[PDB]
RNA sequence: AGCCAGGAUGUUGGCUUAGAAGCAGCCAUCAUUUAAAGAAAGCGUAAUAGCUCACUGGUCGAGUCGGCCUGCGCGGAAGA
């Protein structure tokens, strides 16, 4: 398959590991362009009918590990 | 363990507990534990109840105790005849009439308070009920 | 808009009132304004269900006595000490 | 659970799509993963096909509005409806290749011309 | 079989049933959970 | 109420750990396809797998759910 949403968000925010306390500790930032590229690879792997849908599932995977969208 | 810091008098008359309560209403928090029965709360009992409901809320919200053990109770010790003066003061009580609000609580959801007051009620000698604050 | 039906009281005092409450009605009184204070009785359960809502205390109600309507506010309510019941109610003419 | 108004809105929607669609194929949806269903919704958004799984009691209220009153008897068993709004057919070709490839469910009975078309004869459509 | 004056449901599996003037608790899962009022 | 079926994607969410994959713990608990499916209510594995629930479609076809105030009962209740 395509590499996990978590791995692509880890190499997008420039980090190694995500946050130990997600949404409390913010461990990095990713622009909406990175969200859309990552959710295009994940689009090749997703269930979404739209770009916004898959970019939203990658938004969720971005909030669950503590990485902000900037 | 609650007890009057000082008093005008050391010993007291037994008395009688009659009538209804004053302060049948919740004047502080949202919820309260009101006593439907009749009788005495020793200081110890108030302590234990308070502890139970403090454990149950995990030291969140706020708790009031609207009763206080201001009346001293005496006991002759073992192997003592009658007379030769009034016995010594062992402990203190609060006199409770039907309708009195013993504890009050807020800063917590309803359910948790119900649970807590149940737990505390378990430690008290008199029948109790759960009540809520009303407008007017 | 709450509506309360009531009959005037043919008797008064302690006895009248305890019999009243054991019959599942309860006394009340309407005063204020130019007129004379009007002593009434109410059906317990109706009022007991109505006063459960905040509006009851903040709002103008209508009491139907002998077909005649009177607008009132709830002023002061006496509750039974340990039970979920009402002893008695003051309504001031609005 | 659903409010009565939610169900009124949904009956109005299935009736509104029922008034604009040429051919309607009713098919059992059972025993299928939601990835095969994401693929049938993609192949269904491809052909102009409108796919839904609704309550059958609701489906007889959206059907009662003409000329679908024949399909009331195909609403016994779980019902997945395909409305082709633009072009007729093409749901009838996809549902059979889906039922054959998957080897799941049923594909019970269709409707066209104001008529019911039985499970075997939808090969017409 | 715990014999006590207070009998309760310790889970969803537990079922309270009265046999012959006695309140009992029967659990399909945990025979440890079996109680009798008395 | 029973019975039939689904209970899906990202994903093995991040942190931790030899492993932690809903199911030791800590944090978040978003979003997608949906009729519906908790970053999972319990069992289960070395970790998975696997059993099952929340939830929904079907069948069935008419009453059902839980509080309020009470009346009378049951247990609690063993001695020469
Ligand atoms: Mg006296
Ligand atoms: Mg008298
Ligand atoms: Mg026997
Ligand atoms: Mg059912
Ligand atoms: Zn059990």
């Amino acid at each position: 398959k395509t590499p996990p949403a978590a791995v692509l968000l880890k190499k997008a925010a420039g980090i190694k590991s995500g946050s130990g306390k997600p949404n409390k500790d913010k461990v990095g930032k990713i622009s909406r362009a990175q969200l859309q590229e990552i959710a295009q690879t994940k689009a090749a792997d997703m269930t979404g009918a739209d770009i916004e849908a898959m970019t939203r599932s990658i938004e969720g995977t971005a909030r669950s590990m503590g990485l902000v969208v900037e | 363990m609650l007890q009057p810091k000082r008093t005008k008098f050391r010993k007291m008359h037994k008395g009688r507990n009659r009538g209804l309560a004053q302060g049948t209403d919740v004047s502080f928090g949202s919820f309260g534990l009101k006593a439907v029965g009749r009788g005495r709360l020793t200081a110890r009992q108030i302590e234990a109840a308070r502890r139970a409901m403090t454990r149950a809320v995990k030291r969140q919200g706020k708790i009031w105790i609207r009763v206080f053990p201001d009346k001293p109770i005496t006991e002759k010790p073992l192997a003592v005849r009658m007379g030769k003066g009034k016995g010594n003061v062992e402990y203190w009580v609060a006199l409770i009439q039907p309708g009195k609000v013993l504890y009050e609580m807020d800063g917590v959801p309803e359910e948790l308070a119900r649970e807590a007051f149940k737990l505390a009620a378990a430690k008290l000698p008199i029948k109790t009920t759960f009540v809520t604050k009303t407008v007017m | 808009m709450f509506t309360i039906n009531a009959e005037v009281r043919k008797e008064q005092g302690k006895g009248a009132s305890r019999r009243l409450r054991a019959a599942n009605k309860f006394p009340a009184i309407i005063y204020g304004g130019k007129e004379a204070p009007l002593a009434i009785e109410l059906d317990h359960d109706k009022v007991m269900n109505m006063q459960a809502k905040a509006e009851f205390y903040s709002e103008v109600l209508t009491i139907v006595v002998d077909g005649k309507e009177i607008k009132v506010k709830a002023q002061d309510v006496q509750r039974h000490p340990y039970k979920p019941k009402l002893q008695h109610i003051d309504f001031v003419r609005a | 659970a659903l409010n009565l108004q939610d169900k009124q809105a949904i009956v109005a929607e299935v009736s509104e799509v029922a008034k604009g669609a040429l051919s309607a194929v009713v098919a059992d949806s059972r025993g299928v993963t939601v990835d095969k269903m994401t693929e049938l919704r993609k192949a269904g958004r491809e052909a102009g096909v409108y796919m839904r799984v609704v309550r059958n009691t609701l489906l007889r209220r959206a059907v009662e509005g003409t000329p679908f009153e024949c399909l009331k008897d195909a609403f016994v068993g779980p019902t997945l409806i395909a409305y082709v709004t633009e072009h007729p057919g093409a749901a009838a070709r996809l549902f059979k290749e889906f039922a054959k490839a998957n080897a799941k469910f049923e594909v019970k009975a269709a409707a066209f011309e104001g008529e019911l078309i039985p499970a075997s004869q939808i090969d017409r459509l | 079989m715990k014999v006590r004056a207070s009998v309760k449901k310790l889970c969803r599996n537990c079922k309270i049933v009265k046999r012959d003037g006695v309140i009992r608790v029967i659990c399909s899962a945990e025979p440890k959970h079996k109680q009798r009022q008395g």
